[PDB]
RNA sequence: AAACUUUCAACAACGGAUCUCUUGGUUCUGGCAUCGAUGAAGAACGCAGCGAAAUGCGAUAAGUAAUGUGAAUUGCAGAAUUCCGUGAAUCAUCGAAUCUUUGAACG
RNA sequence: UGAGCCCGGGUCGAACGGCCUCUAGUGCAGAUCUUGGUGGUAGUAGCAAAUACUUCAAUGAGAACUUGAAGGACCGAAGUG
RNA sequence: GAGACCGAUAGCGCACAAGUAGAGUGAUCGAAAGAUGAAAAGCACUUUGAAAAGAGGGUUAAAUAGCACGUGAAAUUGUUGA
């Protein structure tokens, strides 16, 4: 599904904090958030070079 | 305490409002003595609050079968008697108006007709 | 003016602003390090 | 508080009966997967 | 008030002086009928309540 | 091989309908062969099981035991046979749930809606055979 | 299904408990404290560790305890009294013992032959 | 507190000045409703509830709209 | 020598990888066209003998009428069904109804 | 040679493999990689101030912080009401 | 109705009481979580324990399957052996 791995809201921390420079997911009351997503190499994340 | 929908159908008006007092009635007086040692009692509530529902059914048919017949021959009829069906398939036209077509048309189609032909291989 | 804040510690880490009380930061990593030099070095090759 | 409407206090007792535990009998239905209010 | 004692009059056949009216916190309503000096209520409870 | 368009051979959908089908399809699933002596003498081959048949233990642990139905247990797809139980640690006998592929009908519960199935699967099985025939 | 496979079960006596909400550090030392003993000495040493009378060796889990004369006993200086661990000890040989007492063993000549103290799900 | 509850949509959204739900706009007699947000339409879509009555149109379209009772019912 | 640190093995722990499965998802193809003032979509509160959620229903409330099938439901408890019958069922179909408060929501 | 392949012993319970072609979401130590789990640090840092507790008896398997009585302290009507 | 698709960190966020639990004043954000066994036959009875549980005993082909349940790796840990 072109939607797969996309469905989220997710924003780089930044470059200076020690954590690595990959979109997390807003929030701040579950599991999910704080967490990489849209990556390749990330769970719950978008395939690389989605089957068409 | 069970009642039969063969039993409502054949009966009338006044018994099936006196079969329905006679089980409201009980009803209430044995849930109230039902309240201490509900057992076998509760069993037999929850059949007459069935038949209740049934004798209730059997009424109101019987009164929308009288009422349709009463409004069988009249032009406007309750909202509740006329048909459903969907929003837009009331608002349709109906099939006389749908199929109602002009007099020339009419007179081309009578004088000049699809016909029926072959073409020889 | 632009305090610059060590991301270790209770500072490493942290979604936004730290416990610093201050108009502007700066969060700074040795990663940052390996950058700052490469710009350096770009900048030297520039001139 | 002490001042309040009989809809809100409906809603309440809804509240705490959803707030009661799970019976023992739903736990031995045949085919249950359900073990703890959530 | 009025549907309470009319009912009790009409079904059971008994006659309050007064009636007040609770809601209780699940949301049912409780009624306390203090009934007329000549009847019983301990009888009244034996014989069409069947409660001790 | 399959041809008709409605039809599916899904494994998915297949199963799915199988384990979520209602009462009455449950009673046609569980539906159960007869006896020799029975099949000659109705000309039918199968039929659904219920509550009053007598029926032989054929396939399990149980190897070759008779008794009549006790309750057909629609909802696993089991069916109780008297006295084929087994005891608990506390010895109380609990039925032991049986399949009725597994059972065969030995004396089969007799009244007019039974009558009328047996009198139907016959008529198309003679229909079909004369057809056949000639 | 216990670690120690080799020991034929009619001729000997077993106790578990498992989950159980004590100090694994502390449960360990005091177990290899009581490791290889009679049965009565080890009951008299936990009640005298739970009285302070005596305290367990601190091997390997050790950090930072104060040192005691009673540690003269086992060669070392660090000794600690862990009560609670004493107590479920106390109460795991007690349950042995009664096993014991069932199958018809001498309760004066058993030892410890078996003592094991492993990691429970984190709570 | 800046929102109370909205009676049409059940949630804790309704301004207590504006008297206007942050969520369906509950005056306005639309759905408050925007197409840069997928999740909070499929949120309130059709299906997400308890569907009344168009989940009761289907068959009544595939018997055809059929009026009556079946000839010989009682 | 023991203890302690470390190496290997056996067994036992922690943890849930691997293998196997799948009433699920994803993609494609085919037939058909059907929401709502005759009150929709959505929200809320009630209803089961013993139910919180899910599901169903609306004071006729885990449902009524009708048609078909033909002997059940099931965790327990209590009743059935005479079985040579207008008839069990958390059955299916479904043309008749009941359908609380709101919500386009309309004293 | 090697990436690897094959067998034995133990565990386990329902499918799997060789060969020739086809096809690909096909091979990891790193990416301050992602998710989860687990260590050393470590039984370590630490568990504050509101002056204060004590005797007997009772319940209980178990009593410093559960109770009864007795003492010794405190809020001091702008109260620890 | 199908597939040279995916097979529980995959495939839709959701194979489960998932747009749920939860977070935010709000617009909104949004998870984790499948598998005993053919059949519960889900351990009667005895004993120790305050109890939780343990040990005998029993069901099962198997408890080296006990509803912390198919198989059960590594990291890490305990005991024993060298
Ligand atoms: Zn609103």
């Amino acid at each position: 599904s072109e939607k797969a791995g996309h469905q989220t809201s997710a924003e780089s921390w930044g470059t200076g904090r020690a954590v690595a420079r990959i979109p997390r997911v807003s929030g701040g009351g579950t599991h999910r958030a704080g967490q990489g997503a849209f990556g390749n190499m990330c769970r719950s994340g978008r395939m690389f070079a989605p089957t068409k | 305490g069970k009642v039969k929908a063969g039993q409502l159908w054949s009966k009338n008006k006044e018994e099936l409002t006196k079969i329905l007092g006679e089980l409201k009635t009980e009803l209430s007086q044995l849930r109230i003595q039902k309240i201490s040692s509900s057992g076998a009692k509760l069993n037999k509530i929850h059949d007459l609050r069935k038949s209740i529902a049934r004798v209730l059914t059997v009424i109101n048919a019987k009164q929308r079968a009288q009422l349709r017949l009463f409004y069988k021959n009249k032009k406007y009829l309750p909202l509740d008697l006329r048909p459903k069906l969907t929003r837009a398939l009331r608002r349709r036209l109906s099939k006389e108006d749908a199929s109602r077509v002009l007099e020339k048309t009419k007179k081309r189609l009578t004088h000049f007709p699809q016909r029926k032909y072959a073409v020889k291989a | 003016q632009v305090k610059v804040v060590k991301a270790t510690g209770a500072n490493r880490g942290i979604k936004g602003r730290p416990k610093g009380v201050k108009g502007r930061y700066k969060m700074v990593d040795g990663r940052m390090k390996k950058e700052m030099r490469a710009l350096k070095r770009l900048a030297k090759k520039k001139r | 508080p002490s001042h309040k409407t009989f809809r809100i206090k409906q809603k309440l007792a809804k509240a705490q009966k959803q707030n009661r535990p799970i019976p023992q009998w739903i736990r031995l239905r045949t085919g249950n997967t359900i073990r703890y209010n959530a | 008030k009025a549907q309470i004692k009319q009912a009790l009059k009409k079904l059971y056949d008994i006659d309050t002086v007064k009636i007040n009216t609770l809601i209780r916190p699940d949301g049912t309503k409780k009624a306390f009928a203090r009934l007329t000096p000549d009847v019983d209520a301990l009888d009244i409870a034996a014989t069409k309540l069947g409660l001790v | 091989m399959k041809v008709r368009p409605t039809v599916s051979s899904s494994r998915r959908k297949a199963r799915k309908a199988h384990f979520s089908a209602p009462s009455s399809v449950r009673r046609v699933i569980m539906s159960a062969p007869l006896s020799k002596e029975l099949r000659e003498k109705y000309n039918v081959r199968s039929i659904p099981i219920r509550k009053g048949d007598e029926v032989q233990i054929v396939r399990g642990a149980h190897k070759d035991k008779e008794g009549k139905v006790t309750s057909v247990y629609r909802l696993k797809y089991v069916i109780h046979v008297e006295r084929v139980t087994r005891e608990k640690a506390t010895g109380q006998t609990v039925p032991i749930g049986i399949h009725p592929s597994n059972v065969v009908i030995t004396k089969l519960h007799l009244d007019k809606d039974r009558e009328n199935i047996l009198a139907r699967i016959k008529a198309g099985r003679e229909q079909v055979a004369k057809a056949k025939g000639k | 299904r216990y670690a120690a496979t080799e020991i034929a079960p009619t001729k000997s006596a077993r106790a578990r408990g498992s989950y159980l909400r004590v100090s694994f550090k502390n449960t360990r030392e005091t177990a290899q404290a009581i490791n290889g003993w009679k049965l009565q000495r080890a009951l008299t040493f936990l009640q005298n560790v739970i009285d302070k009378k005596e305290a367990v060796p601190m091997r390997r889990y050790a950090g930072s305890t104060g040192r005691t004369a009673q540690g003269k006993q086992w060669g070392v200086s660090r000794a600690r009294w862990p009560v609670k661990s004493a107590q479920f000890l106390i109460g795991l040989l007690k349950n042995a013992e009664a096993n014991a007492d069932a199958k018809g063993l001498d309760t004066g000549n058993l030892i410890i032959k078996h003592i094991q103290v492993n990691q429970a799900p984190k709570q | 507190k800046t929102h109370g509850l909205c009676r049409r949509c059940g949630r804790r959204s309704l301004h207590n000045q504006k008297k206007v739900c942050a969520s369906c706009g509950y005056p306005a007699a639309k759905t408050r409703k925007y197409n840069w947000s997928e999740k909070a339409k499929r949120r309130k879509v059709t299906g997400t509830g308890r569907m009344r009555y168009l989940s009761t149109v289907p068959r009544r379209f595939k018997n055809g709209f059929r009026t009556g009772v079946p000839k010989g019912a009682r």
